[PDB]
């Protein structure tokens, strides 16, 4: 057979040719499907298995099989993903390899209820919710600031007036820095087929902010899409549990300040405008503090401005590094 | 090196005293002064 060999490196050369073609999209993964096992590929030999919340830059349109984008880690390669309908397809087939995938017990019963997997046996029905297993993530990873308090209060303030002060310096000419002044928790992924499109409805929603609220979406959307860092410090961001299933998926930088007695006196020496309320920074910092570790990107619990700077400015550079 | 460091924050323009205070905090860590007193 002939035929595989011309079309082997017919990609080969096609998607050699332009080393430099721009990046269509980006796109995420957290499915953990082998794409070794199953021996179909348009280039046959070992393809990558990029596990769990692992960015792709979708830069191509092969078919509707299987796409061609690349990993977000260091030394990233040119590599092929498939639809993820094609991974519903097999993902469909992973319940296959079982003895039953429906509902008749293979418990010493065979050869009197025969019953074939009916339309509830497959992917017609679960559409209440349909969960796709891949999700429409920016070209980069947005950094948003949160912590050690609240935002808006003094110190919080403060503390990123700073930080986000360096970022435009150390990264000139690949960062910018935006304000959004619009709410965001009231953000999913599919709640209506067309959220708010008219204002002259008048009803429950028109005259709710959900008429500018996706605006500012394709506004963090199209600045990304200009190759360049993108910062995000709207006054709607106070716990990166809410932002967690968004379609943005942003960066959470965290700013803990140790044991809770530090932020005291550092919000108690500011002046009258603090202590109108006091208390609630400590459940502030109690409320963000018991978030579990891993949801957070990284952390700078130094008490040193500098050593914090570098520790962040590190990061993104590696970021920065990675997706070029 | 919490407090001052948003103080470092009050350093920043959104006056010439924040211009004044950013000048005279750096020139105080500048390794320079340090030995200069020492002398």
């Amino acid at each position: 057979e002939s035929a595989r060999r011309e079309v082997e490196s017919q990609a080969q050369q096609q998607l050699e040719r332009a080393k430099h073609k721009p990046v269509a999209f980006a796109v995420r993964t957290n499915v953990s499907y082998c794409g070794v096992l199953d021996e179909e590929c348009p280039v046959q030999g070992s393809g990558v298995n990029f596990e769990a919340k692992d960015f792709l830059h979708i830069k191509e349109k092969y078919s509707n099989d299987w796409w061609i984008g690349r990993l977000v880690k260091e030394g990233g390669d040119i590599a092929f993903i498939p639809s993820p309908q094609r991974l519903e397809s097999i993902r469909l087939k992973q319940e296959q390899k079982a003895r039953r995938s429906g509902n008749p017990s293979s418990l010493s019963d065979i050869g009197n209820r025969r019953s074939p997997p009916p339309s509830l046996a497959k992917q017609k029905q679960k559409q209440a919710e349909h969960v796709p297993p891949y999700d429409v993530v920016p070209s980069m990873r947005p950094v948003v600031l949160v912590g050690p308090s609240l935002k808006g209060y003094e110190v919080t303030d403060m503390m990123q007036k700073a930080l986000f002060d360096f970022l435009k310096h150390r990264f000139d000419g690949r960062i910018s820095i935006t304000r959004v002044t619009a709410d965001l928790s009231l953000a999913k992924r599919s709640v209506l087929n067309n959220p708010g499109k008219r204002t002259i409805i008048e009803r429950s929603s028109a005259r709710s902010s959900i008429a500018e609220v996706q605006s500012e979406i394709e506004r963090i959307f199209e600045l990304a899409k200009s190759l360049q860092l993108v910062v995000l410090d709207a006054d709607t961001i106070n716990h990166p549990a809410q932002l967690a299933k968004t379609s943005l998926a942003p960066i959470i930088v965290f700013v803990k300040v140790s044991s809770p007695k530090v932020l005291q006196r550092l919000i108690r020496s500011r002046g009258k405008s603090q202590m109108k309320h006091l208390t609630v920074q400590m459940m502030a910092y109690d409320k963000l503090v018991q978030c579990p570790p891993e949801s957070f990107d990284v952390i700078l619990d130094e008490n040193q401005l500098e050593d914090a700077c570098e520790h962040l400015a590190e990061y993104l550079e590696v970021y920065w590094r990675a997706t070029h | 090196g919490y407090l001052d460091w948003i103080t470092q924050a009050e350093d920043i323009d959104p006056r010439w005293n924040r211009f004044c205070r950013r000048k005279c905090r750096a020139a105080v860590k500048s390794n320079v002064f340090y030995w200069l007193v020492i002398f």
